[PDB]
């Protein structure tokens, strides 16, 4: 059980929708939030997530895509 | 798509938190159980607390 948070860019709601859709489709996701006072972080949680496949589809599709903190819960 | 379907999860004018689920699973989201069908259609619709529950296959997104 990790959560994992990432800083995306997704400066609208139509690319906080996509980067939403994107993270999800990633093996052992079961959530993922949109979080921070710039609606710019997404909260994923599951089991057995690839962080750095999770970040690198999210950066190859919204263009940045940083890897703040992994955290077991 | 790791698992068939997204439910999307609407709450004060924005879905901020998506879940995944296979066909004829049942999730957690919160407090709440969700059952979601053989078409990923999320049930119940309404949560308690009146959340909007939508649901399709992965790839629709």
């Amino acid at each position: 059980r990790t959560k994992i948070v990432v800083k995306v860019h997704m400066p609208c709601g139509k690319s906080r929708a996509k980067a939403l859709a994107l993270a999800a489709s990633v093996n052992g996701v079961d959530s993922v939030e949109i979080t921070g006072e710039d609606k710019d972080r997404l909260v994923v949680v599951g089991r057995g997530i690839d962080p750095v496949r999770l970040v690198a589809l999210l950066r190859e599709k919204c263009g940045l895509a940083e890897l703040l903190m992994v955290e077991l819960v | 798509a790791w698992k068939d379907c997204i439910i999307q999860r609407y709450k004060d004018g924005d879905v901020n938190n998506i879940y995944t689920a296979n066909r004829n699973e049942e999730i957690t989201i919160e407090e709440y159980k969700v059952f979601v069908n053989e078409a990923c259609h999320p049930y119940p619709v309404i949560l308690p607390d009146r959340s909007v529950l939508s649901g399709d296959f992965t790839s629709a997104y």
